[PDB]
């Protein structure tokens, strides 16, 4: 099927907030794992960068232990930056 | 100055009746004497409420105190509206505006959202079941839905005892499969307390589990269970025993016989009960503001028919209820005063933890104020994983000779040996199972290798 | 009441109930053995000597959402019929994946109700959810809807289910051309011969 | 200042829509040059690609004179494609 | 476009296939030059089709 | 001497810090350390001298 970096972008922000959930209060140590399995499954442009980096980069520094709901509230609305390189 | 006060206590509640007999005898004076006429009924059964009710009505008592459940409490609520009667109950409050209707039991919600507040739950699981009523249910789902929380709302009331094995543990399974580790049990004791027993059974009771339990008996019932669990337990207190009141209380409670006065015979007392001795005092000062006032409220006749149309209710009743809503008294459950329509306010609601020693008070709620906080409060072999590998890891001519980390030499070994000595720790090398490095497989998504 | 029928002895009743007195008529009638026929909810347990003629509606809501796929959605609610809809709804929503916010209608007076619907839908925004499920006496129904036309959020991208069994009985002529999906349930249906001979009966 | 590939698209299609309605019946024929120009106002990726290369596709292959509106309200949705490539 | 020619009694679906041609068009901006009757009759026609 | 803030500076620290800051999303002002030094500890006072 035809790729599309929008419907990839808003997969990518539902999937790693869905994959953090089960990490409650761990919640600041696995962003990047959650962010791999999202990037897997909402498929990239280019498989280093992900399916939206910048929305990694903002989690990733934001998030807090059980802070994750507001972090990702905050996040989820953040330009991803360029997905080719 | 004989005053005729009904009331209703459910088959089986003794140490209620029996804190309410230690209630007629601390709060007994010379001025006047309540003359309580007792009838035990069928709690949960609505015929049997309004039969008791008109039963008291028709005997003319001033008063009365009782206790009402889901099914029952409407039947109560509308009958003392109607005829002026009052009605004083430690069960469940009301939601609503229910006048003559005095409720000595506090509104948990304010104490279990600030706790959740506290601890920072941005998702767990709520089990509830329908006996005080949902109320609580419609409170946590739309601060769920003002705070963005995920709650899973689970109704364990419909689930039945004698077919409930695999049940629960199918609960717990699909509880574990999204990972939620985070519970809150708002549940009458009994039910708890099978939960309890199902979550031991089950061992989900190990760490990395955090239970809530909403209500104000969290000390009343057996917390040694789980104890040594290894999970977190919090619950909400509304009897501090650190008192002198209550301490002393405690003192001429636990020297009673039990012959006498039914399961009085103990080092603490169900917040229930309490609230029933409370409750008679609320009654006695009552009616001593009301004889200090100089109001008369003795009846002319019989109150004849209750259910007699059209219903025509008393005066007095109304003075009766403003004597009881204006009491402000000092005792078991902490401040006691009502609002005009009969509510508990300025009550403190003393937020406790389990832990391994027992119990402990880590802060108190305010209806103001919300959540306050009360004062603050060897070396394991390390696993060394690694893969054989050229000259990292390879294994010694003699090694058959050998055990534990004599067998493997290499780079990896001795680099190994060099981190241990400075970290200053015991370590076992290990081969890796799968032989690999590290990887994601497409397929299962599974992180295989060291 | 009920005792008035019983002293004039009567061999059966035929009545209402609501989430309040429900427990009352079905105690009484349990205990004296009368028999009580109702069109009100049922009510969720084994009560003997109650005939319930409304039908049970959680399955065909239960499969209906099943049958929309519906992931997430909004749940609105009131206290008059009961919680019952709402916790089927809510352990089947725990037993699937589905994300449900419950919001109670109910406690809202309508005497001062205009920015309640407002802020209500303003916190829908924030969700920026479009699917939504009433569960409501058609009353609420048809305030919830005025209130969803003001704001102009029955336009087309939004999909209401609204359950009852009285879908063709409040007014939809409201939403009709709005060109929001629009889904709900009927109990009876007018083109059975029975119902077309009753209707003509009826309309004279 | 990041991109965000969702908001381009957007932003691409707002642009070549509202670019051809200035022109009223000419519609299927500019599709191009106010793609250029959408590609232009709201940056690309890859200069070859544009900003949304599938509804540019889409618009060309779907618009005939006069039917823009409906034509546009059909595609302004497609999957936009690789954007790098 | 003339909306005064419209007779009350059949005006209903008129004012749907007159915001559907304009539907065609992709007009969203529209000046109303009317009587304040005909002014709330086209705006509750508008709320009805929810442009 | 003609330009200002960033543009001041050429460098393989300063394409590396534009591509780190584009990367983690912030703005950057680049500022040459006071004591001139990189680090160190000075075994008498124990203060960190330099970056
Ligand atoms: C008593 O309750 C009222 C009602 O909320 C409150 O305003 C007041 O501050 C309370 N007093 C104390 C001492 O908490």
């Amino acid at each position: 099927g035809p790729a599309d970096c929008c419907r990839m972008k808003e997969c990518c922000t539902d999937r790693v907030n869905e994959c953090l959930q089960r990490y409650s209060g761990r919640e600041d140590k696995f962003v990047s794992f959650c962010y791999q399995e999202a990037t897997v499954t909402c498929g990239s442009f280019n498989e280093i960068v992900g399916c939206c980096y910048g929305y990694q980069m903002c989690m990733i520094r934001v998030v807090k232990p059980n802070s994750l709901s507001g972090a990702h509230e905050a996040c989820k609305t953040v330009s991803c930056g360029n997905p080719c390189a | 100055n004989s005053i005729q006060i009904g009331g209703l206590f459910p088959r089986g509640a003794d140490q209620e009746y029996s804190a309410f007999r230690v209630g007629m005898v601390q709060f007994s004076t010379s001025e006047f004497r309540l003359t309580p006429h007792i009838d035990n009924l069928e709690v949960a059964n609505s015929f049997a409420v309004t039969n008791a009710f008109c039963s008291q009505f028709s005997r003319g008592v001033y008063a009365i105190f009782g206790f009402y459940d889901k099914k029952s409490v409407n039947t109560i609520t509308s009958f003392c509206g109607t005829l002026h009667v009052s009605f004083i109950t430690p069960s469940f409050p009301t939601d609503g505006t229910h006048p003559f209707v005095i409720q000595m039991r506090p509104d948990l919600k304010g104490a279990l959202l600030s706790l959740i507040e506290y601890y920072q739950w941005d998702k767990f699981a709520y089990l509830y079941d329908s006996d005080r009523g949902l109320s609580t249910l419609q409170a946590v789902l739309d601060s769920a839905a003002e705070k963005k929380w995920q709650v899973t709302a689970i109704n364990v009331g419909n689930i039945n005892n004698d077919k409930k094995d695999e049940t629960y543990r199918s609960l717990f399974q699909d509880l574990e499969l999204k990972g939620e580790r985070r519970v809150i049990l708002d549940c009458e004791r009994d039910k708890v307390n099978d939960i309890v027993d199902q979550v031991i059974t089950i061992g989900k009771h190990v760490k990395g589990y955090h239970y809530i339990i909403a209500n104000l008996g969290f000390t009343d019932g057996d917390l040694l269970k789980i104890q040594f669990g290894g999970a977190e337990v919090s619950g909400f207190q509304i009897v501090d025993y650190d008192d002198s009141l209550v301490s002393k209380f405690i003192e001429r409670w636990s020297t009673l016989e039990e012959k006498e006065y039914p399961g009085a015979h103990t080092a603490t007392i169900k917040y229930t009960s309490a609230l029933t001795y409370d409750a008679v005092q609320v009654m006695t000062e009552a009616f001593r503001n009301l004889r200090k006032q100089r109001i008369e409220i003795s009846r002319r006749g019989n109150a004849g028919d209750c259910l007699a149309n059209p219903a025509v209710p008393w005066g007095q009743g109304v003075e009766i209820e403003r004597a009881l809503k204006q009491v402000q008294v000092e005792g078991l459950s902490g401040n006691i005063k009502f609002d005009q329509n009969g509510k508990r306010i300025n009550y403190t609601i003393n937020i406790m933890e389990l832990k391994t020693n027992g119990p402990r008070k880590i802060g108190y709620w305010s209806e103001v104020d919300k959540m306050v906080v009360t004062l603050t409060e060897e070396q394991k072999t390390v696993v060394v994983t690694t893969i054989l590998e050229s000259p990292y890891v390879m294994m010694k001519k003699n090694h058959e000779m050998l055990e534990g980390n004599e067998r493997y030499e290499g780079y990896c070994v001795d680099l190994a040996a060099e981190i241990a000595k400075h970290c200053g720790f015991k370590y076992k090398l290990t081969i890796v199972g799968d032989g690999k490095y590290g990887a994601r497989d497409a397929d299962t998504k599974i992180w295989n290798g060291m």
